[PDB]
RNA sequence: GGGAAGCCUACCUCAAGAUAAGAUUUCCCUAGGACUUUAUGUCCUCUAAAGAGCCGUUCGAGACUAGGACGUUGAUAGGUU
RNA sequence: UGAGAAGCAUGCUGGAGGUAUCAGAAGUGCGAAUGCUGACGUGAGUAACGACAAAACGGGUGAAAAACCCGUUCGCCGAAAGACCAAGGGUUCCAGUCCAACGUUAAUCGGGGCUGGGUGAGUCGACCCCUAAGGCGAGGCCGAAAGGCGUAGUCGAUGGGA
RNA sequence: GAACCCACUGUCGUUGAAAAGCCAGGGGAUGACUUGUGGAUAGGGGUGAAAGGCUAAUCAAGCCUGGUGAUAGCUGGUUCU
RNA sequence: GUGAGGGGAGUGAAAUAGAUCCUGAAACCGCAUGCAUACAAGCAGUGGGAGCACCUUCGUGGUGUGACUGCGUACCUUUUG
RNA sequence: AGUCAAGUAAUUAAGUGCAUGUGGUGGAUGCCUUGGCAGUCAGAGGCGAUGAAAGACGUGAUAGCCUGCGAAAAG
């Protein structure tokens, strides 16, 4: 019962390097480069999927900041007013508003300076 | 619409060829003719040759006038290599390779 | 001394990119009417309103 | 370095280079027409043209010096009998070098040397 | 305020790829159509300017290049005197 | 489509085998061992193109001539780079025809391919007669066997004989 | 001091023309000389004007075939979820 | 070039079945189209992201390229590392 | 309409990168066998001085090689 190692081997190369596309040099034709580079790819992956919330939320943060600058306040002033006034509005709306809607920032950011005084 | 010929076994690199058949890619036939005449390379005779074959192919068998054609495509292909031995100093051997190719030329228009 | 990397197809043809060649200067005789190299005999003797090998 | 010299080296010897000038002197002397290479043709013009002009004067010394300088009789009394006369009012320019392609062999230009009133 | 062969200028050379790409003097190019996606839009017809290059005779320039002079309105190279 | 090793359907080539489910046996999964075999890249169109002497021109054939053929000049060896034997190799010798491969380039040329020819001995040499060093060795001596030595003899030129 | 034999110095060569060479110099050159042909000595043996030198480009024990797939507390490698 | 090679005609179910002759993959090497690229520094990817070019079941769609940007010093063995 | 100044778009590819289409060298895979490997059941277990095992040279298509044969020589 002999068994010949053409036609899978030949199938997990094709997939594997089939799965690398778009790579530069010896990584698209290599597949001794191509099994590191996906596996490379795999890993900044997992890494990255982590990372992209932290600058999602550092951008919303730094939207909202030049709002409530603009309306005479501050990042901080403005959180503790809104954590004042029981409003419950998450990051993301506030800079999405802030960066459509100027007329509702303003009336959140004279809420928030109410709820602070 | 573009009449072929090959000229298969030049009995020369390709790397070599290829610097002749860049300078008449694009060209009309009469100017391509001139400049390969006076030329003094070894592969400007083997495309002048396909070249003057192509344009015979198509005068006679698809009957194309001749003062309308012009070089639409060329390339050169690798071919068959012939291996020899080459001894060194000291009892060493290395391996030589005469290579070869193949010329493509389809004419059009 | 040899080199401690192969060298990518790409800096290959970035060095092979100074080797194009170029055309010569042909024109057109004013007796014969025949294209020939400038300053040059035309190849069946002919240059300069003078004929070599009289036939 | 070589600021204001003349001459050719054309990887020879001296004795060689001499004996091929002279030999190219005397073959154009007797043909009237010859095919060659170009700096050859260029550096025969300097070796060929000086014998015509001594050939003006029919003298024994000329003679004796035409022969020391060719080696040749038949060259000798072919130049001092037609070449001299022939060239006598002319101001020299007796030789006419035409670029003729290049050779099959070597990709090396070629020339023809002719003189001015041949047939 | 004075104060050294020390630093910056001063002397010679290079230098606007200084992408911050500078300045000055002079010279050259001023037509008729079709269509669309009306835009320094695309295809046609008609001319190729001032200049640069190819080529040739050459150098006190030069590895190849580059640079300087000349090409019948010519003394650029050879020959002759 | 599933968490995965993977499954399913189908567009193009291909032209004759493949195999459900459940059981059984494995030569049953490769990226490395300065692993083995074959092909192909970088160096790179880079080095190099092989003592003592040197070449130039006119004509011929030829698709193509610096290298071939003919002729005219120059140069080198000449106690050899000239003329012959022994050993060694067997057709490289001559004629006709060809340039796919070989010739460190092309080749119309060649010690390259194909076809056909060529070696004539009483006096040359070999063969033959004789023998040196040495080999073998009837009987014989010795030795577990194989075998070792050796007499009469028989071979053996680098020598002697028309 | 030639032929011939040898190899003291220097240059070049070191993927060389050459797995030990070329060139310029050098020593012996009637003898303890050089050389052709045919034989003898075979591996713990032979030979050696003696260097552990030579014994088919291999010598502090030649080469080939078998024990043999010797042994290695050592180094390397060991494949799907 | 009475060469090699190729284009027609024809045979053949099939001639990229043409004698270097079933199918004919990868490394390696050309041609054409689409996008990006000649003031900006590094394991060459990943998460965002404007524009451009062809498709359409005309979209808070598909297929390619992708300026700009945060992060990011290959794999296996042997080692405390 | 025009000059001047400031600011700011589009336009180049000697070459290269990525994706797709079309080719070349290359001989892996798929299918097949003309060859091997291991056994069972029955035989036989030798040839030769009447010249053996193994070889050299010859014999027809036409020149060669492989088989057959031996001057009576593919009989
Ligand atoms: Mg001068
Ligand atoms: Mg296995
Ligand atoms: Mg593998
Ligand atoms: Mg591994
Ligand atoms: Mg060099
Ligand atoms: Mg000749
Ligand atoms: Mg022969
Ligand atoms: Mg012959
Ligand atoms: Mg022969
Ligand atoms: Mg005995
Ligand atoms: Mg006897
Ligand atoms: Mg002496
Ligand atoms: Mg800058
Ligand atoms: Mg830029
Ligand atoms: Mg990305
Ligand atoms: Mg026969």
């Amino acid at each position: 019962a002999r068994v010949k190692r053409g036609v899978v081997a030949h199938r997990r190369h094709k997939k594997i390097l089939a799965r690398a596309k778009g790579y530069y040099g010896a990584r698209s034709r290599v597949y001794r480069v191509a099994f590191q580079a996906v596996i490379k790819a795999g890993q900044y992956a997992y890494r990255d999927r982590r990372q992209k919330k932290r600058q999602f939320r550092a951008l919303w943060i730094a939207r909202i900041n030049a709002g409530a600058r603009q309306n005479g306040l501050s990042y901080s002033r403005m959180i503790d007013g809104l954590k004042k006034a029981q409003v419950i509005i998450d990051r993301r709306v506030l800079a999405d508003i802030a960066m459509h809607d100027a007329v509702a920032f303003a009336a959140l950011a004279e809420k928030a300076k109410g709820a602070l005084a | 619409m573009e009449v072929t010929a090959k000229l298969r076994g030049a009995a020369i690199s390709a790397q070599k060829a290829r610097l002749v058949a860049d300078l008449i890619r694009g060209k009309s036939v009469a100017h391509a003719l001139n400049i390969l005449n006076f030329s003094n390379k070894k592969a400007a005779v083997l495309v002048k040759k396909a070249l003057e074959s192509a344009i015979a192919n198509a005068e006679h068998n698809n009957s194309l006038d001749v003062d309308d054609l012009k070089v639409s495509t060329i390339y050169v292909d690798e071919g068959m290599s012939l291996k020899r031995i080459m001894p060194r100093a000291k009892g060493r051997a290395d391996r030589i390779t005469k290579r070869t190719c193949h010329i493509t030329v389809k004419v059009g228009v | 001394a040899v080199q401690q990397n192969r060298k990518s197809r790409s800096r290959r043809d970035m060095r092979r990119s100074h080797d194009a060649l170029t055309e010569n200067a042909l024109t057109v005789d004013q007796a014969t009417g025949e294209t020939h190299r400038r300053h040059h005999v035309t190849k069946d003797g002919f240059y300069r309103g003078r004929q070599l090998f009289a036939k | 370095m070589r600021h204001r010299n003349s001459g050719v080296k054309l990887g020879r010897t001296s004795s060689h280079r001499k004996a091929m000038f002279e030999n190219l002197a005397n073959s154009l002397f007797e043909h009237e027409l010859i095919k060659t290479t170009l700096p050859k043709a260029k550096e025969l013009r300097r070796v060929a043209e000086p014998l015509i002009t001594l050939a003006k004067n029919d003298t024994v010394a000329n003679r004796r010096l035409a022969f020391a300088r060719t080696r040749n009789a038949a060259t000798v009394g072919k130049l001092f009998t037609v070449l001299g006369p022939r060239y006598k009012e002319r101001n020299g320019g007796y030789l006419r070098v035409l670029k003729a392609g290049f050779r099959a062999g070597d990709a090396a230009p070629m020339a023809y040397v002719e003189l001015v009133d041949r047939e």
